[PDB]
């Protein structure tokens, strides 16, 4: 339909039936809608470096699609079950190269035979975006189990979230532990717990995730923040509050990095420095994923139902709601970019 | 924990980690497909990732069409 | 058809023939009747198996008899088949975390498989639900290696395909013709009361029967019905008796002229009664209803059992003031305990028949709510699932003449609901969660989001169930959580 406008800020979110919607951030209204091929699930999308093509993990975690936002055209498609006799699934594990020429995805395959299943070792499959609608693995490497979110750094390295966060060379497949989580043998503390399926393409250009950790049933529950600077590769972690309630996602304000907003049943604003809750807000319902616009002048709440909540980050009050056509956003991740 | 409930509290389905119902989806429907899409609670909530892929066909908007969600066991008759 | 030809015509192709009516996977596992129905049900849902309800019933029966569990192999985990979903399971941590965090650990314990079959099962889980290893109590460890290297060998050791029990059972297993006859029964429905009567079991085609329940509750409400039943593996009794306006399923273990189990509503498994029956031809004293008598009290007491003959003696201090009725399966009399009667249990007797105890008490010291913890669930209101009620009973305790604790029984009480915590007060759970009736039955609210509540949340609640005895006003406390529905509900939890 209408092509996106240069200089204009936009937000993509996927909706249940099987829609990809473009929201004009300035007017807080749906710019256009695209119907995606096949079936929805999880609907997780990320913008390619061209600020024009969105790559989506869909069709029940078994296929990746490239969609041109200016035309809604399906320009790319990689099925994750290229190996004979196996069904491959991706646990939100996919990333786009810095130049946008390759797509990576770790496939947890299962060989399905006549009377039994055999779970096979995971593998990273590389696809060339030039291959169109019949893209097949151009390179594959072995991967450890329990791998989920991945983000390609500027120098082409791939930060892989698994038992520990790894730094992987996409040419050789060799990887090292960039940030120990499970094997973070920190005294006085337990191992951290990380449940994160929202690959935020935030203004800060970082791969961030929230985690909980017990500090020694006596243990003191705390919330922490992890981050990998995608420009420099600099890793950082830090507890910012005693856990009083749960939060699914959390983002640092691009306006004031010392403030972190978490959300689930309440939207909470925290002071990183002081490790103190500065303000909390009650919601109309549970919200999964936060999203900040470029300036950090707005905060969108997505996920769950079919409506985005627009908040003023300073007052921490809902300004309005963007009702999306169709149904539930579910585990979708609202993505902001400048066309 | 009860024999008829889940012990996987992320935040859980029929009881949260804290042993109450406050950390759960409010309303539960807000966290229904987040539970169904990746089969987080397969024994209680039906998987759409693998087993019951068209479960929410008549209920894309769970906030308004939750009544259309059916039970999945192939009962006699 | 016959079991063997259906096995081939319907399972072959996917399951390899191994000779003489045996197939891959199928002939290397032993499960309960509902376990077999669940496996075939998964074949339909997951693998597209096309099979009628009738042929399915035929295969379940065949497989349940050929490859079932010995009675002793079901010991302690029968609550699952009996649909006792409020049961707090007690298994080791490895089994609970690895295998009992989704469904019950009992679903595992009700199966017997060699290590390779336990291994195939682990691969199936991670293969059918890839998210499994990223979930709580899974993402914190190397789930697959632990499951295959530690869990499989343990499961194979604890629940093996071959056992002495199964061996002897195949030889000592009785036929269905040992069940027909009259059966005196006693029971109790939580929040309703005692029940007693006679169940007439007459034969029918093969291992099926016609059933007739004649009886009543302690309050006088009738308990008369008709239905049928099938017997699996020589002891697994499954029946359906239409009692009044409700179809009640019977899940009993029939052994040595005695049936023990539970009878619940087909559609509501929280609404059921404990059930014990004794076959005619053996003198047994089943129960005393009520099982208590207050000192200085007048009370109509009825004795249930089989082959009851002689004179009733209710122990020292209890006076049988008049035998209102005395049949061989029911003796209802009027009794009077002296205000001087010493508190404690009394061995009851009808002639020379002993077996049940009668508690004489003076005052109630302690009150316990039963169940102490339970889950109620919202339902209906247009939804595809029914409401799951909270049903309670106040258990009275006192002390006997020897200063020892005395369990008196289930005494009449007044019931109310209070917020369990500060959070429940804030959200007004007591106002939305449902209604606690005077009889101890809690009816949860309707399903769906509630516009009237904060965050338009459901009619869920965290409640404290308070019982206050009518006899003295002594209170007791229980904990009830009213939660959301579940749409996947197989025969076994
Ligand atoms: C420990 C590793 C586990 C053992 C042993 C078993 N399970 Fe499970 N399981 C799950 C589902 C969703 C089902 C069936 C679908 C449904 O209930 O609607 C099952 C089923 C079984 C069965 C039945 C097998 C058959 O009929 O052939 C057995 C014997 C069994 N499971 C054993 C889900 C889960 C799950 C949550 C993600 C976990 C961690 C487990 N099961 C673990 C075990
Ligand atoms: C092909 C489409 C199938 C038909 C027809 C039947 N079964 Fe099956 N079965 C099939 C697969 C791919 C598997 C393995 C994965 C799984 O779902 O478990 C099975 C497995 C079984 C098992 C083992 C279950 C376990 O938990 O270990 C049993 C007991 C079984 N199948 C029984 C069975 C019967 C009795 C069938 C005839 C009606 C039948 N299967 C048909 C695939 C297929
Ligand atoms: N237990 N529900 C649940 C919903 C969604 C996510 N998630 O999107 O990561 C996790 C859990
Ligand atoms: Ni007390």
């Amino acid at each position: 339909g209408p092509a996106l406008k240069a200089g204009h800020e936009y937000m993509i979110v996927t909706n249940y039936p099987n829609n990809l919607h473009v929201v004009d951030v300035a007017s807080d209204t749906v710019y256009k809608s695209c119907v995606m091929p096949d079936k929805f699930g999880p609907g997780t999308a990320m913008m390619a470096p061209d600020n024009r093509t969105a790559y989506v993990l869909n069709n029940h975690y078994g296929d990746i699609y490239g969609i041109d936002l200016d035309t809604c055209k399906n320009t790319f498609h990689a099925n994750l079950s290229s190996v004979p006799g196996e069904v491959g699934r991706s646990m939100y594990s996919f990333a786009i190269s810095p130049d946008g020429k390759e797509v990576y995805a770790t496939v947890n395959p299962t060989q399905r035979l006549n009377d039994h299943y055999v779970v096979k070792p995971p593998r990273l499959e590389v696809f060339s975006t030039a291959d169109g609608l019949e893209a097949k693995p151009v390179r594959t490497f072995p991967m450890p189990r329990q791998v989920y979110l991945m983000r390609a750094a500027d120098d082409g390295s791939l930060y892989v979230a698994g038992p520990d966060i790894y730094k992987m060379d996409v040419k050789t497949g060799k990887y090292t532990v960039a940030l120990p989580l499970r094997n973070w043998n920190r005294k006085g503390y337990s191992a951290p717990d990380v449940l994160y399926f929202w690959p935020h393409q935030s203004p800060r250009h970082e791969f961030s995730m929230l985690y909980t950790i017990a500090r020694f049933a006596t243990a003191d529950l705390l919330y922490g923040y992890l981050s990998v600077d995608l420009k420099t590769g600099k890793t950082h972690t830090q507890e910012f509050a005693d856990l009083t309630e749960l939060y699914f996602t959390g983002l640092r304000s691009p306006k004031d990095p010392n403030q972190i907003y978490g959300v689930l049943n309440r939207l909470a604003k925290y002071d990183l420095k002081q490790r103190k809750l500065i303000k909390a807000a009650n919601l109309d319902h549970t919200y999964y994923c936060v999203a900040f616009d470029k300036k950090g002048d707005k905060l969108y709440l997505g996920g769950t139902f079919n409506d985005l909540a627009v908040f003023n980050p300073d007052t921490l009050e809902k300004v309005k709601n963007i009702k999306l056509p169709g149904g539930d956003m579910s585990t979708t991740t609202p993505q902001v970019f400048i066309r | 924990a009860v024999a008829g409930c889940t012990a996987t509290t992320d935040p859980g389905w029929e009881v949260d980690a804290f042993g109450g119902v406050s950390s759960l989806c409010q309303p539960m429907e807000a966290d229904l497909y987040g539970c169904s899409d990746p089969c987080w609670w397969p024994a209680q909530v039906p998987d759409m990732m693998s087993t019951y892929q068209d479960w929410n066909a008549q209920a894309s908007n769970s906030a308004e069409d939750w009544r259309n969600l059916g039970t999945v066991f192939p009962k006699d008759k | 058809e016959q079991g063997p030809s259906l096995l081939q015509n319907k399972c072959m192709g996917c399951h390899i023939p191994e000779g003489n009516d045996t197939y891959s996977r199928i002939s290397h596992q032993r499960k309960t009747p509902e376990g077999w129905l669940m496996s075939i049900a998964r074949m339909q849902v997951m693998h597209g198996l096309q099979i009628s309800d009738d042929d399915r019933r035929t295969l379940v029966k065949y497989l349940a008899d050929k490859q079932g569990l010995a009675p002793s192999e079901t010991d302690g985990v029968r609550y699952a088949m009996e649909r006792r979903l409020n049961t707090v399971e007690q298994f080791d941590t490895q089994l609970s975390e690895t295998c009992g965090r989704c469904h019950s650990g009992a679903r595992v314990a009700l199966q017997r498989r060699p290590a390779k079959e336990w291994e195939h099962l682990v691969n199936f889980h991670l293969g059918q639900w890839p998210s499994l290893e990223y979930q709580a109590q899974a993402r914190d460890r190397d789930w697959l290696p632990i499951a295959l290297q530690q869990v499989v060998p343990d499961l194979a050791k604890r629940y093996p395909l071959e056992s002495a029990a199964w061996a002897e059972w195949q030889k000592a297993r009785p036929k269905a013709d040992a069940l027909p006859g009259q059966w005196a029964f006693s029971g109790h429905m939580l929040a309703k009361g005692d029940v007693r009567g006679v169940m007439s079991v007459t034969p029918d085609q093969g291992d099926t029967f016609k059933v007739e329940v004649k009886g009543a509750y302690a309050d006088g409400t009738p308990f008369n019905g008709s239905g049928s039943a099938i017997l699996y593996n020589g002891y697994e009794w499954r029946g359906n008796v239409k009692v009044g306006d409700a179809n009640l399923r019977q899940v009993f273990a029939a052994l040595d002229g005695e049936m023990k189990g539970r009878m619940f509503e087909a559609e509501h498994d929280e609404r059921g009664l404990d059930f014990t029956a004794v076959k005619e031809g053996k003198a047994r004293l089943l129960a005393v209803q009520p099982a208590f008598i207050k000192a200085g009290g007048e009370s109509e007491i009825t004795l249930v059992g089989s082959g009851l003959a002689g004179k009733p003696d209710l122990g020292a201090g209890v006076e049988v003031t008049e035998v209102l009725e005395q049949t061989p399966t029911l003796v209802r009399l009027k009794a009077r305990a002296a205000a001087d009667a010493k508190p404690g249990q009394r061995e009851v007797a009808v002639g020379t028949l002993k077996g049940v105890n009668l508690a004489v008490y003076d005052k109630v010291e302690e009150v316990k709510v039963v169940p102490a913890f339970s889950i109620a669930r919202i339902g209906e209101n247009g939804a595809s699932v029914p409401k799951v009620q909270g049903r309670f009973e106040a258990e009275a305790w006192g002390k006997d003449a020897n200063g020892q604790p005395l369990r008196i029984g289930y005494l009449p009480a007044s019931w109310k609901v209070e917020p369990f915590n500060e959070r429940a007060v804030e959200d007004e759970d007591v106002k939305f969660a449902g209604k606690m009736q005077a009889d101890g039955v809690f009816v949860p609210g309707g399903a769906g989001p509630n516009p009237e509540r904060k965050m338009m949340t459901n009619n869920a609640g965290n409640l404290k169930v308070i019982a206050t005895l009518a006899d003295g006003g002594q209170t007791g406390e229980g904990h009830m959580i009213v939660t959301v529905q579940r749409w996947n509900n197989p025969p076994l939890p």
